[PDB]
């Protein structure tokens, strides 16, 4: 499920206090930021430019220059009639998706206070049913400019498809890289009298797909509990896999890690009770 | 809606006393975005701590990674302190190499 999206986070805290952040993301990986001070797009990687010319980037910088300020200002002025109460937050994500190497869809959705509010589909803004009357009112206001909705539509259905294909191609050495994990064993918090929790840590792997199991020889231990895959600053991933056992059955346990980068040589670590 | 933050602390490498490592605090699933996050050494704020740009998940909830280099010792205690409007007091989660 490969996607690219631009996010907007606009926070409105007070009468005269507010923040606006715009960034570009290839799934979990940040590839762009909007720099309002200099009014420019910041390329975080040399390949963030994709296959777009300098001229197309300038044009896109202008579009973001004008739209960021008009949207920020617009929401602050419409807040009273829309009944947006301070403090509030608006979030937007827009972009496109790839299924099996083909652009499958484009999207554009907006949230108010952490909940779906409106979305843009089929060349117009549509209210989320449970958001109520204020969402219908918001769309009434957004759908009043066909010119501006046609620009939005061109960017979702023509600019974005072109861009993501160019971005994955240009970034191919970074995104197709394989980094081997290291692993280690420790104790976890004790489940109670006469029992232990065993923990296998798997750190520094890329890409994200991984397999980790507690084992007794060739027998997978079904009590194995996988934690969330957690990020590290260097772009790699971390995972803990735990197992609870009676103290007297900790002998002969091991942790097996399989990853794409290991070229068939699984990491195997043995729990030492001696 | 408001969502309370999940907080998870971990090192990049196996702990080894006297050798340089990275301490991480991943704060996720919160709303609104306004949050205070500190890494602590012996209860006391660590000064040069980096964090990722603010982002959010598909469910609209926010997430950040905070990290710094550090050197584990027998005596030194490390932790992540989080304040958010959903919490009545700041939450502290300790780094423990054997938990
Ligand atoms: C850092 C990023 C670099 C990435 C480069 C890659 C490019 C690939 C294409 C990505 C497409 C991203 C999704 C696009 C969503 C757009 O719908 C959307 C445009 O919406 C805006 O709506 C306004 C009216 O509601 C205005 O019509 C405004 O136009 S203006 O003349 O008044 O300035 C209009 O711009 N965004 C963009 O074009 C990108 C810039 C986004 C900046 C954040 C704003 C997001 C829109 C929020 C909704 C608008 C609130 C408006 C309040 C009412 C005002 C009347
Ligand atoms: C998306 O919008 C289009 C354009 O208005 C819709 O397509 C039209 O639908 C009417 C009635 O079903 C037809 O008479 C027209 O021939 C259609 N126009 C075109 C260009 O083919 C479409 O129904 C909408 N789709 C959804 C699911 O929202
Ligand atoms: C960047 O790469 C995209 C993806 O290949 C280019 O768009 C394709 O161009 C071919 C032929 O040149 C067309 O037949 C396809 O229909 C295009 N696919 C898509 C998704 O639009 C694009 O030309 C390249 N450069 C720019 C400026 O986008
Ligand atoms: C409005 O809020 C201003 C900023 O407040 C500080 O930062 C924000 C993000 C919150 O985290 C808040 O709790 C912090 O105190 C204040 O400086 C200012 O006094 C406020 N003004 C008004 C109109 O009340
Ligand atoms: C990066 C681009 O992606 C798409 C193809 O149509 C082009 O030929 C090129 O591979």
């Amino acid at each position: 499920p490969l996607s690219f999206h631009v996010i907007w986070i606009a926070s409105f805290y007070n009468h005269s206090w507010k923040q606006n952040l715009v960034s570009g993301w290839l799934s979990d990986l940040q590839t762009h930021t909007w720099d309002s001070n200099s009014s420019t797009i910041v390329f975080l990687w040399p390949w963030s430019r994709g296959n777009f010319s300098n001229e197309e980037w300038k044009e896109l910088e202008t579009l973001f220059r004008i739209r960021t300020i008009r949207s920020f200002e617009g929401i602050r002025r419409y807040a009273h009639e829309l009944q947006f109460e301070y403090p509030f937050e608006i979030q937007v994500t827009g972009g496109c998706e790839l299924h099996s190497g083909k652009v499958s869809g484009s999207f554009l959705q907006l949230a108010y206070q952490g909940s779906d509010f409106v979305s843009f589909q089929n060349n117009s803004w549509l209210p989320y049913p449970v958001a109520g009357n204020m969402a219908k009112h918001f769309c009434k206001v957004l759908n009043q400019n066909q010119h501006e909705n046609d620009i939005t539509h061109n960017l979702l259905s023509d600019t974005c498809p072109r861009f993501i294909l160019g971005l994955l191609d240009a970034g191919k050495a970074h995104l197709q890289r394989q980094v081997k994990p290291e692993a280690w064993l420790s104790h976890g918090p004790s489940p109670g009298p006469g029992h232990l929790q065993l923990v296998c840590h798997v750190s520094g792997f890329y890409p994200k797909p991984v397999w980790v199991m507690w084992m007794r020889g060739e027998q997978e231990q079904q009590g194995t509990q996988r934690g969330d895959i957690l990020p590290s600053a260097d772009g790699t991933w971390y995972l803990r896999a735990t197992l609870e056992v009676a103290a007297g059955e900790a002998a002969d346990l091991s942790c097996r890690v399989k990853h794409s980068s290991l070229e068939g040589q699984d990491i195997v670590l043995y729990w030492h009770h001696h | 809606i408001q969502r309370t933050p999940k907080i998870q602390v971990y090192s990049r490498h196996p702990a080894e006393n006297g050798k340089s490592n990275f301490l991480n605090c991943y704060v996720s699933g919160f709303h609104p975005s306004d949050i205070e996050v500190d890494l602590l050494k012996n209860g006391e704020r660590i000064e040069k701590v980096e964090h990722s740009d603010l982002s959010f998940s598909k469910d609209w909830s926010f997430y950040l990674l905070y990290y710094t280099e550090f050197t584990p010792t027998e005596k030194d205690e490390y932790a992540c302190r989080v304040n958010h409007v959903t919490l009545s007091q700041p939450k502290i989660v300790k780094w423990d190499r054997d938990m």
